[PDB]
């Protein structure tokens, strides 16, 4: 399943996700952050636990990009996979969006 | 040998043809990075049928069916169309053999070789 | 109620993939841990009939299963001189019931709790 | 078909008294000697779980039974944690059908040779 | 403690109710003589209900219940009439007690006492 | 259940009976040997191996006796229980029928 | 019923059971040889004469077993009808608890 | 799958299985320690990583016990997860192999 730990503090944002991010998932962390980046702020979010990503969660993560940009906001998403960096590689996402 | 699944087509039982799969892919004694691909690869295919489902607002099936050979892993999801999206991309770049037909919902067919 | 079905060839490698998805479904329901081994042992022991009975006759055989997925319970129905295993299926599960002549067919409900 | 009925308190003098109505129904019938001892276990068995059942619960209880003679095979059914009991029925009888709730209600055949 | 019976009103079945009888009969510790009496005593009883289904030419149904006490046998057998018999005389002979009522096919309540 | 062996040589016949004698297996015993009082010969029936009787079996054997009187020939019942004795007794047929 | 003779002779025990071991007759069984088997000792059982049993009477052998080796001592059934051994054999035991017929 | 790690040291053997004994991998263990039992020899099986059992691999363990005895030599099973231990009490195992944990 999926977990989601927002701590916000000082206009900037530390999110944690852990887990799968499927289909099945994917609406919950849309939701959860959803509006986070449609008021634009100082966003940053954890990938260090997620063990598995499709597509789904691609979508989701250049939906939220998109909007920090529309406007107002920062976006970083910090401790990838070597392979959740390949993925986000592999699909010419990874020169547009903030990696560690 | 094969292997048949069915299972509801609701977002739920993506996450269950996942296991399965990794189960035939570490009997066939593929990798780990190889096994991580085949789970991304089977899953796409699946998410284009529970989503399928959603528009037509039917109640529908996947059927998955695992055919493990010598060689390499065949690995068949029908839902009893094809606009191409990110997903399909990345069963194409991941898998060594795509192939998509409809109008049986959509059937997808996708070949993994052992190295 | 959903259903879940599972065809694989009577050889041994394949019983271990139906304890796989078998807990899959076991824990996305939300059994303990202490259930789903039960579950998975009490799955096995049917799964290793067929298979211990297709070498027997030398058939080349396929077990079907179904994962019944209910509100209150779980019912998973395994089809294609039992045992040691046909005890554990019965006291581990809250029901079983077998049936000839197809080879056997056994079917096996567990409650959520 | 015909049925036989009986019907014991759940104590442990009156099974003996089942096993032995068994054994005159299943030979004349004409099962054989060694079918007639087989019988007579697995019967035991299933009155025997009731016995226990009753003593545990501290129930004051009643099993009834009923013989269903038929024109190729024996039915007893029994009703009112089994254990070894529960696998000597199995093996030794064609067909064992189990249900709760009532305390247990139990269903055997063994078809004549 | 009570033990009841049911079984069609045929001619196999008065041989099963001598044995339910002699299981009874010994648990309670009667003489072989005492048990050898009861099982000629309760066929009886059993016998006219099984006879009074020929003339009638119905499929009955012999009910029959051991009233097993600290100081007694209590055998009833009842048929869901009486023109005394040999059967009715041996049954009187051999037990302490005799009561019989109709019409309720007939039913009869024997009694014979531990020594 | 019952069996019945009869060997009739020099118009005597020997029948030995074995078994149960009650309301089922009486009318086989009875139809095995009502002719034989019929034509009326010099008759035995040996009782050594009855385990059971009641007042089935005592209604034919004052069924064969009574023919066997009307008429022409004899009777004779053998080898009898310490208790078959006393059912016949009993039943005040004891000193009407030929018993050993 | 059932009847249980035991001859105790120089620290080692041979017992006689005939009869019906079943759910009623069992309890009787295990309080006459329970308290034998707390010795260690080592005791000969002889079943010629058992005409019934149970998972009620393996149950009291497989419990007998269990004390015996747990106190120094040995357990051996002699000597069985087939019926006794297939029932042995039927649950595992046959290779376990010392048999012969 | 199965892993099997015979250590034979002194005529007494230390084995440690780990993962998953089903009716899969049960002929390789019964395989790997049959010919030890026939030995007679006095084997320490370590039960701590195994994932995983059957009434197949219980039906090993029986058989691989029957042998050991057979032949004049010991079996002890070292250390089980409650789960093991329950697995075999269910059966009526526990005080009849030698189970630690």
């Amino acid at each position: 399943n999926i977990n989601v730990d927002v701590k916000q503090n000082e206009n900037d944002i530390q999110v944690n996700i852990a887990g799968e991010i499927d289909v099945y998932s994917a609406p919950v962390l849309r939701e959860k952050l959803v509006p986070l980046a449609e008021q634009g702020a100082d966003l940053r979010i954890c990938l260090k636990d997620v063990s598995y990503m499709d597509s789904t969660g691609l979508g989701v993560f250049v939906g939220t990009f998109k909007m920090v940009k529309k406007q107002g906001g920062s976006l970083k998403l910090e401790n990838l996979s070597e392979r959740l960096i390949r993925l986000f590689d592999i699909t010419g996402l990874k020169d547009i969006i903030d990696i560690s | 040998d094969y292997i048949e699944m069915k299972v509801p087509a609701q977002p739920e039982y993506v996450g269950i043809i996942r296991l399965t799969l990794s189960g035939v892919a570490s009997r066939m004694g593929y990798t780990y990075d190889e096994i991580e691909d085949l789970k991304i690869a089977v899953s796409e295919a699946c998410t284009n049928a529970v989503q399928h489902a959603y528009k037509e607002d039917k109640n529908g099936e996947v059927s998955i069916r695992f055919g493990v050979f010598e060689d390499r892993l065949e690995v068949i999801v029908a839902d009893e169309l094809s606009e191409g999206g990110l997903g399909l991309y990345l069963m194409e770049t991941l898998m060594d053999e795509v192939r998509v037909q409809n109008h049986s919902g959509v059937t997808v067919a996708m070949t993994k070789y052992l190295n």
